[PDB]
RNA sequence: AGCAGCGCCAGAGAGGGUGAAAGCCCCGUAGGCGAAAGGUGGGGGGAUAGGUGAGGGUACCCGAGUACCCCGUGGUUCGUGGAGCCAUGGGGGAAUCUGGGCGGACCACCGCCUAAGGCUAAGUACUCCGGGUGACCGAUAGCGCACCAGUACCGUGAGGGAAAGGUGAAAAGAACCCCGGGAGGGGAGUGAAAUAGAGCCUGAAACCGUGGGCUUACAAGCAGUCACGGCCCCGCAAGGGGUUGUGGCGUGCCUAUUGAAGCAUGAGCCGGCGACUCACGGUCGUGGGCGAGCUUAAGCCGUUGAGGCGGAGGCGUAGGGAAACCGAG
RNA sequence: AACCUGGGGAACUGAAACAUCUCAGUACCCAGAGGAGAGGAAAGAGAAAUCGACUCCCUGAGUAGCGGCGAGCGAAAGGGGA
């Protein structure tokens, strides 16, 4: 009763005013070494998911 | 008007869907018929596959929390002056929450766009935008103090 | 307690059933079952002798226990309900306007 | 609407009413359903296959026995053993928007108005709590017993009177509800009782 | 007690019984009275126990193997984490207010507080117990137990654990006769009813029988089904039913499966019991109410099926950003 | 009967394995208490030069936070009331 906001979720995703789940890009923090500047930049972005994106919004809501 | 015929105004019919019958939702009863259909399965909400949800997306929301937690800090409340210019007079935080925009955020921050009023709007924080439009209207006092 | 009922051994009318109108002197109230007996109900007990002692037991058709809600008492009239007034001393029953 | 009959010694006068114009079927029903379920008492009770007074032992082996396959004599497939999804004491009530009970109370009261089955009274010459008194009174006011009536006054003496009558339901001015305005065919109440309903919405 | 004629009480027309269906017959109901005795009781009164003052000087006092530190620990939202605090197994070990603790490692300032003694009503939980009520059960239900049940019975033992309620308004429970050793029937009789006759109201299905109509002993079958004929049957008539001789056609049910009549699964038969519910929170949809607003939670008052007050809070109006911040950016 | 405080204290189970974790200080064992029990006159709370014993309900709030940051776990002041 009274579902718990999946904590491991919110700690890595934010939901936007519109309602689309923005997520942090993966693949930068370890694989690195000399990844072309063009690499570690295009990775510094955030972005959108899709169908799992809708699974996400299911895990929060009180938030 | 009497008690015969109030009747849920033709559109709310509690018609549940009991699926134990001979025709309709039947036998397997509801969308079943396969297997792994007992007391339910693992999610599907977030979890599953058995691989890795998509918990591959990584934490960035650092400053997520020490062990004490949340710090005693003011919490300025944004509220568009266009939403203020409705009623008139000498508007203050008090007169503001006394309406329906605030809910005790103490700090208020009149700002935004539209048409300010030639009134006095006491507040806890303005915007360089609201400030000037408002100077082109009436007066405006800063915050009290702490 | 409160098993106390309409009346005792005396003159009581019957607005019951098959004996509607029959009025007799009631000779036994049995509070254990809420039934009295007058001269009315008289079913014929074909049985020989109720208890082995004695020769034959007679076809005695004697009174049969009637339900008390089917019996109204009566005095200088024709049977009323029973209100109860009180003296300077003890207390007995007065019917709808009469006495005794 | 605006035409509500008023009964007085000065004769027959009228008041002006600010009751609602158009009536909402459903809305008046939702209000009743609420009223009819907040008073509902969650009581029906059944025992699961654990609350059941049975013991647990595995009745018999499950293997090489030849016989069906059973755990405890509690299993709901068994007889006497716990019901499956048995009704458990609950609260059949919900919080109906106050903005709605009003719009209901206001529509029923405004209904009898539009049906001429309302009557505002002052002169309760049928005083001192004696139904006899009340019945020689209702007469003068019209009430003959043909129509079921809702009586709503703050006058105990007045209440006690018609209180036991079968064609009337007594009531305090406060009690007025969107159900007992739709039970009676009429509705009679103190010029002070309508002065206290119109105090809530008027 | 119904139907009807004419009446009547109601602070009582809740409910229940009376041979059926009663405001009026009964018991009650609404209203109002009542304790020698035991019990209860600051709700009221009374009394006591115990409590109440300033300034100044003095430097006495103010809970000890305790504080506090360390090692091993628990509790807490805190899983050794930057790990405080309360609690303490092990070791060391103060101070009497120019004192000691706490304010999340620690230090400084500034604030909170008086450990290491103890007691305290109320709100709170509970339901063996008594009372009230039910969009609770109605004898395979409801407690296991409506009943002589925690019994019978099973187990050494702990323990487990049944079944089983019904005549009738009243026993008026069938005198006597008849057959029979009895059981049991047949008449007579009781009763409105006895096919309400005693495990007896209702009496279903399986299942067992007796009488009748149709039908079968050269006929091959998932048993049925089309077609016609004979027979028997209700009907003026046309027609309808029951049966079934002949011809045509015809691979049971569920399940499980690529695939079943299948030599795969399950079921002897009938009756009863038997499986997608509920709470809270979501997300759609939908019917409504209100709308830059919508809405109370607990309770307080009222009601004894009567609702109302209660904005604490909640969701909404501004987003971005890890944050500081900024802001229709 | 149940409820209560303290002394002890499970595993299945969930983590779709499984050790930390969970189930849980639940089950049960024990001792003690009473119509209740416990709790209680701040070495308090924590950021208002401010609240002010305790108990409970509502809320705060699935928030702060805890967590092989997995499964999951989950407060406090403050506000409303008794």
């Amino acid at each position: 009763p009274k579902m718990k906001t999946h904590k491991g979720a919110k700690k890595r995703v934010k939901i936007t005013a519109s309602g689309k789940v923005v997520a942090m890009k993966t693949g930068k923090r370890h694989l690195n070494w000399q990844k072309s500047g063009k690499e570690i930049r295009q990775k510094g972005r955030k972005f959108v998911l899709a169908k799992p994106e809708a699974e996400r919004i299911k895990l929060l809501l009180p938030y | 008007d009497l008690r015969p015929n109030p009747g849920a105004n033709k559109r709310r019919k509690r018609v549940g869907r009991g699926p134990g019958s001979g025709h309709g939702k039947t036998a397997t009863r509801g969308h079943k018929g396969q297997k792994s259909r007992s007391g339910g399965l693992k999610d599907p909400r977030r979890f599953e596959g058995g691989r890795s949800t998509t918990l591959m997306r990584l934490p960035k929301r650092g400053m997520q929390g020490q062990v004490p937690g949340e710090i005693k800090r003011p919490r300025y409340q944004g509220v568009n002056l266009k939403d203020l210019a409705r009623f008139e007079g000498e508007v203050t935080p008090e007169l503001l929450v006394r309406a329906g925009l605030l809910k005790k955020g103490y700090r208020l921050k009149i700002l935004g766009e539209g048409e300010a009023k030639p009134l006095k709007v006491v507040a806890h924080a303005f915007s360089k935008s609201a400030l000037e439009k408002l100077k082109a209207a009436g007066g405006e006092p800063v915050l009290l103090e702490a | 307690r409160v098993k106390m009922h309409v009346k005792k051994g005396d003159t009581v009318l019957v607005a019951s059933g098959k004996y509607k109108g029959r009025v007799g002197k009631v000779k036994e109230v049995l509070p254990k079952k809420y039934a009295v007996i007058v001269e009315g109900v008289n079913i014929v007990k074909k049985a020989v002798r109720v208890s082995p002692k004695y020769p034959q037991g007679g076809f005695i058709e004697k009174e049969a226990p009637l339900h008390a809600s089917k019996v109204r008492p009566i005095c200088p009239a024709c049977g009323k309900p029973t209100r109860v007034r009180k003296k300077f001393l003890e207390n007995g029953k007065k019917i709808r306007v009469c006495a005794k | 609407m605006y035409q509500i009959p008023v009964l007085s010694p000065s004769g027959r006068r009228e008041l002006a009413a600010d009751l609602p114009a158009e009536i909402n079927p459903h809305l008046l029903w939702e209000v009743v359903r609420w009223q009819l379920a907040k008073r509902r008492r969650g009581t029906a009770s059944t025992k699961t296959r654990g609350e059941v007074a049975y013991s647990g032992r595995k009745i018999w082996p499950q293997k090489h026995t030849g016989r069906a396959r059973h755990g405890d004599i509690g299993a709901p497939i068994f007889v006497g053993g716990g019901v499956v999804f048995g009704p458990k004491p609950r609260d059949y009530s919900y919080t109906l928007p106050k903005k709605v009970r009003k719009k209901g109370l206001a529509m029923a009261v405004a209904d009898r108005a539009r049906e001429g089955k309302l009557l505002l009274v002052e002169a309760f010459a049928g005083v001192n709590g004696k139904t006899k008194e009340f019945l020689a009174w209702a007469k003068e006011a019209g009430l003959d017993g043909s129509e079921s009536v809702l009586l709503v006054t703050g006058n105990e003496l007045v209440r006690r009177a018609a209180r036991n009558l079968p064609w009337v339901v007594t009531l305090a001015p406060e009690g007025l509800n969107v159900y007992d305005i739709v039970r009676t065919e009429r509705l009679v109440m103190d010029l002070d009782a309508w002065e206290v309903f119109q105090n809530r919405i008027g």
